[PDB]
């Protein structure tokens, strides 16, 4: 190791742990926990940037002065990724995109990108590197997300052979899309949950698990090359959590079945907004598909982090969507959704 | 003054005051252990810690005293002597523009019963010694914390409680919410040991021990 | 195993109590020596330390007695066992 | 002599609980006492009459921008003051501090003499002058 | 290689060549990843299987006491005694003597300079090893600040 | 020398008299500080919480000691039913943010050189 | 004047220098490392020598209030050129 990279310090935010994080679109929900997680021992992330600095100006206090720097990069440029990853003893991938967009395709977000930074970082000769995809990524699968994600998961590897590769199941916190996402259904009449949602199982997982699981695979000098996919505690029905989500938000739970064409319709009806849209059909048909079960793969519990339930963190996000009627009412009055044991 | 560089004195203020404590000394021979008149005009009783009401409340009514205004207390933590602490009132007369000094000894765990009665002033004048130094005050309306933080932890004016105390805040994204932490400097104190190894003023030099 | 290879005492200089191993590497060391010239008789002498013992066996196993105020005849007896159980 | 409803406790005073030095910093501390020596090219002598309450030396690292010495013990830079030295251990036990003392080294007294560098048969005759 | 710390950073034990025993204090800290003496070797005790039971700095000074009761009294002169039975242990050894001369490592002041590896490290020390050699010519550094 | 001053107890019996109906102040309020609070914590766990820190404590034999942190006790439970503490006041105690401090002797050697 | 390390880097006159690595150097991507171009010890060891015949010369250093601490510099050896310490600046006497 370098003399300027032997770590020091009580794992404090002025000590220094010589780990050069390079985050990549850490400018959204999950980039945000893990440079916070970067910052608790006083790692010096690079995080290039692209949008405006306002947007990026609530990632300062998370670390001492001069570890949280900001460079400004483009995707499509190559000299971009270049210029913020030449002195990183690691490298952290994070870009991706939810929606389509006319200047980037699911495509270019999820093979062009992570493969063009994974060739030149092991150019520059760095010594790590995370790249993380879905944990349902499926060449063939239906969705336009995880076959983009599975097909620059294998150029990445190529590409990278010690890339480290994290595929958790399905993100839930804050603002993850996905708890909020459902809750949002309340403005639009009943939910539209094609066949009640019977047929649809997720296994949800928690933001500080997966964001410490990031830095303790960086931390293993065994992650190397590994595949290590991050799923939570408990599985659960589709419909086994609209309700409970619902619940603990005390809203008016109204399910509402409809036929998936029509779901469809409703999907590209809201991808003609020029803005973000509310929903497109690939978390259409994202939401009713149900995760794998694979137990070869090595998950968040081999680094040693146990994987916190849904039910136990998920007061601190649902009490927002509460009213004035629930801001008060604990979680003893909403109970555990009936969990689908493996 | 022939020499205008030394300051001058007074001793016609000196030695009426060396006559008042001399004054007050005869009346209470239970409770005045030690009456010093310093250089500049400045008169100390030191007193037992059972009298902060009797002596107080002398020096309060009393027609030759007349003391009615509470200037100050507070405490020394001398850690050498075996009372670590030393509660310092300081009164003021306005019959005869005078200052008086009364010094009560303490541990850590030996009570003050509240001056409260004798001074009404000194209802806030615990809350803070009570945090500074940890000095409880027996008898008193409320010991509450009103200069450390809402649930800190130690007395920081105590001279073995360091500089920088132990807790340090910073506002977590994770939890969204300002948390502390065990303090670490950006900077260490650069303590300068600047006593110089020659003697000072030989005049309070300390006798052969 | 128990394998003796370490022999060790702790006295006080002037201590009535440590007079008895006093009057033992006194008068009966030489010998001692003697009795078995390749195993090291470390017998540390230092201030305000009753007589003790310290006998090193192997695998790194160390006994001892409190032979605290004795007398020169059974010191010899108290560390003949340590002798016959050398092994 | 001072009998307000006496009470009698022989337990060696101890106030650590109470004063609240986090417990990493109350067993990990092991604390040393000595009277400050005199600097050697400082011929005065009035630091070598008083006690201190020093820490031992925790780790000290550069910060990385400005090359500071970034330290997280709390309690480095505080040195207590004692006149003699059994209250200076009596502090030390009652916040229960890993303790240990060195005694006082006074100067030995030094038979002076000038007469001495002008001799007879003593060698002690000064080369300079 | 195991990086250990220097006497400057370390709770060391040195018995001078008198008996009695000083304690250092850790003046500055181990430089980088190295870490004090003895904890490597506890470290490794533990990792190996033959874990030692003195986990503590403390630990050590009483085990350090427990074989060998002068080592851990600071500042004391133990009494040693016993030089006749010393004697007669080497009388019956009886090992003539080698002729050769006595002469002593440090022959002149230069061997002085060079003893242990602190000592070869230092270049502002070796630059006296210069001066003695030749004279003043080269060591001479102009300081007009 | 061991003659001294009663702050509020004569003897250790009575300090744990002093100990007894505080701990069921310090019981009783759990629902309603978690509640107006709004918290994300249980209430089972503020409960055996509680039991923590009236345990480190618990050990010391001086009356006036024990009783002084009964004082000292008594000084948050009243801070926080009247809402004078805050969220970041009572999570503090709830010691969150920080990863787990090293326990075995393997763990303090890999982490650095300080005891 | 200034050189320039091998990464450009123009080392400043303390001769701070970033190796090749040196994750430290990130903070001058997309800045500029300020660096003085005036580096004291060769801008004043072009000074003109001063030319004093006497033993002891003041060194005030122009403006004695506005200068610095005045010295009394010896002005006996030959071999070099004795200077002010604060000054810096050179003091030779001609042939003694
Ligand atoms: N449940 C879930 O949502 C899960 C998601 N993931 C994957 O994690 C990744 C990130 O998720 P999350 O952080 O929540 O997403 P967000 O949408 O909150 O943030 C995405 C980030 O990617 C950046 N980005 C996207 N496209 C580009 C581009 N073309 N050029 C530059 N920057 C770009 C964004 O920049 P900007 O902020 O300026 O828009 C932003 O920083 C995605 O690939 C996602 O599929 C993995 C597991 C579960
Ligand atoms: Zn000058």
């Amino acid at each position: 190791l370098h003399h300027a990279l032997i770590p020091h310090g009580k794992g404090g935010r002025s000590s220094v742990s010589g780990i050069v994080a390079t985050v990549f679109g850490a400018t959204g929900f999950l980039g945000r926990y893990v440079v916070n997680h970067l910052g608790r021992m006083g790692s010096q992330v690079i995080v290039p940037y692209r949008c405006e600095p306002y947007d990026t100006m609530h990632l300062r206090p998370m670390g001492d002065l001069g570890q949280i720097i900001f460079m400004e990069w483009n995707g499509k440029d190559k000299d971009s990724i270049r210029k913020v990853v030449e002195h990183s003893n690691v490298v952290i991938n994070l870009v991706g995109r939810e929606w389509e967009t006319k200047n980037f395709d699911f495509e270019d977000v999820f093979v062009k990108i992570p493969h063009a930074i994974a060739q030149v970082s092991k150019e520059a000769g760095v010594e790590k590197l995370i790249h993380i995809s879905h944990l349902n990524a499926d060449i063939k699968s239906p969705s336009r997300y995880l076959r983009s994600k599975a097909v620059g998961e294998k150029e990445v590897r190529a590409a990278f052979p010690e890339a480290t590769i994290i595929k958790p199941s399905d993100i839930f916190g804050r603002e993850d899309r996905f708890l909020n996402y459902f809750a949002s259904m309340r403005w639009f009449g009943g939910v539209p949950l094609i066949s009640l949602g019977k047929e649809t199982v997720k296994q949800p997982v928690y933001i500080v698990d997966v964001s410490k699981g990031i830095i303790n695979a960086i931390k293993d000098p065994d992650a190397k090359g590994k595949t290590f996919a991050f799923v939570g505690p408990n599985r659960y029905l589709l419909f086994d959590l609209v309700q409970y989500i619902f619940a603990v938000a005390y809203r008016p739970f109204l399910p509402y079945p409809l036929p998936h064409f029509a779901y469809r319709w409703v999907g590209r009806l809201f991808e003609v907004s020029p803005f973000e849209p509310w929903t497109t059909r690939d978390k259409v048909e994202r939401v009713h598909m149900s995760d794998m079960t694979l137990p070869h793969l090595p998950g968040l519990e081999d680094l040693g982090i146990q994987a916190t339930p849904l039910e136990l963190k998920a007061i601190e996000v649902l009490r927002r969507h509460r009213t004035y009627r629930w801001l008060t009412s604990e979680m003893e009055d909403v109970k555990p959704a009936k969990t689908v044991n493996i | 003054d022939t020499r205008p560089t030394i300051r001058p004195r007074n001793d016609v203020v000196h030695k009426q005051l060396s006559a008042f404590g001399q004054y007050v000394a005869e009346i209470l021979p239970k409770y005045v252990q030690q009456v010093q008149v310093s250089c500049f005009n400045e008169l100390e009783i030191f007193i037992h810690p059972d009298g902060v009401i009797p002596v107080l409340t002398f020096l309060r009514d009393h027609t030759n005293a007349q003391f009615k205004s509470l200037a100050d207390l507070t405490a020394v933590d001398v850690p050498t002597r075996q009372n670590r602490f030393e509660i310092v009132y300081n009164l003021l007369s306005l019959r005869f523009n005078s200052q008086i000094r009364v010094k009560t000894y303490t541990d850590e765990l030996t009570p003050i019963e509240s001056s409260v009665t004798v001074y009404k002033a000194a209802n806030w004048y615990e809350r803070e010694i009570w945090d500074m130094f940890g000095v409880f005050f027996a008898n008193h309306p409320d010991l509450r914390r009103i200069l450390t933080g809402y649930g800190f932890e130690g007395h920081p004016f105590r001279k073995d409680f360091p500089l920088s105390g132990y807790v340090e805040l910073r506002y977590d994204d994770e939890v969204k919410r300002v948390v502390a932490e065990p303090v670490e400097l950006a900077q260490e104190f650069r303590k300068f040991d600047l006593n110089s190894p020659w003697e000072a003023f030989p005049a309070y030099r300390q006798p052969p021990e | 195993k128990l394998g003796l290879r370490e022999i060790r005492i702790h006295l006080c200089q002037r201590s009535p109590g440590s007079q008895g191993v006093r009057d033992f590497i006194e008068k009966r060391y030489v010998e001692l020596k003697k009795a078995n010239p390749d195993l090291p008789i470390l017998i540390r002498e230092c201030s305000d330390v009753q007589p003790k013992l310290w006998a090193r066996y192997a695998f790194g196993q160390e006994k001892n007695v409190s032979l605290n105020n004795f007398s020169a005849d059974q010191v010899t007896r108290t560390l003949e066992n340590v002798l016959s159980g050398k092994a | 002599t001072q009998d307000t409803q006496l009470i009698a406790v022989d337990e060696k005073l101890d106030i650590t609980t109470l004063t609240g030095v986090p417990e990493e910093h109350i067993k990990t501390r092991k604390v040393r006492i000595f009277v400050p020596a005199r600097n050697n090219m400082q011929s005065g002598v009035n630091n070598t009459k008083k006690w201190k309450m020093e820490f031992d030396t925790r780790e000290r690292w550069e910060n990385p921008l400005m090359g500071w010495s970034s330290t997280a013990d709390p309690l480095s830079n505080l040195v207590l003051t004692f006149s003699t030295k059994e209250d200076a251990v009596a502090f030390a036990e009652k916040n229960g501090w890993s303790f240990d003392v060195e005694e006082r080294k006074v100067p030995k007294p030094k038979s002076k003499s000038y007469g001495a560098n002008f001799s007879w048969n003593k060698r002690t005759r000064v080369s300079t002058k | 290689i195991l990086p250990g710390a220097a006497y400057t950073e370390k709770s060391a034990t040195y018995v001078n060549t008198e008996g009695r025993a000083q304690q250092t204090k850790v003046a500055v800290t181990p430089p980088g990843l190295a870490r004090e003496d003895w904890k490597i070797i506890r470290a490794l005790s533990e990792i190996a299987g033959m874990t030692l039971p003195y986990d503590t700095l403390d630990q050590v000074r009483s085990r350090l006491e427990e074989v060998s009761p002068n080592l851990v009294r600071y500042d004391d002169v133990e009494g040693a005694n016993y030089f006749q039975q010393a004697n007669e242990l080497s009388k019956l050894v009886n090992q003539q003597l080698l002729a050769d001369p006595l002469v002593p490592p440090q022959l002149t002041i230069k061997d002085f300079y060079m003893t242990d590896s602190i000592s070869r490290a230092s270049q502002t020390m070796a630059k006296c090893v210069k001066a003695v050699t030749e004279g003043i010519q080269a060591v001479e550094e102009p300081s007009i600040c | 020398g061991t003659s001294v001053k009663p702050i509020f107890s004569r003897d250790m019996n009575e300090a744990k008299r002093r100990v007894r109906e505080l701990y069921r102040a310090w019981y009783r309020e759990v629902p309603n500080t978690v509640h107006l609070f709004q918290l994300d914590i249980s209430v089972k766990q503020g409960r055996d919480k509680v039991r923590e820190m009236f345990m480190k404590n618990a050990h010391v034999t001086d009356p006036r000691v024990v009783d002084l942190l009964v004082i000292k006790g008594k000084m948050e439970l009243e801070e926080t039913i009247n809402v004078w503490k805050q969220r970041t006041h009572i999570m503090r105690f709830f010691h969150e943010t920080e990863a787990p401090r090293p326990t075995d002797f393997l763990s303090k050697f890999y982490v650095g050189h300080d005891p | 004047g200034v050189r320039t390390s091998p990464t450009g880097e123009k080392v400043t006159h303390t001769g701070q220098a970033y190796d090749d690595g040196d994750y430290r150097r990130v903070r001058f991507s997309d800045r500029q490392k300020e660096v003085n171009e005036n580096f004291a010890i060769d801008l004043i060891a072009e000074q003109p020598v001063s030319e004093v015949g006497s033993r002891v010369i003041s060194c005030d250093g122009g403006g004695g209030a506005l200068g610095h601490p005045r010295v009394y510099i010896n002005l006996d050896k030959e071999t070099k050129t004795g200077t002010c310490g604060y000054c810096g600046l050179q003091f030779r006497q001609p042939h003694h």
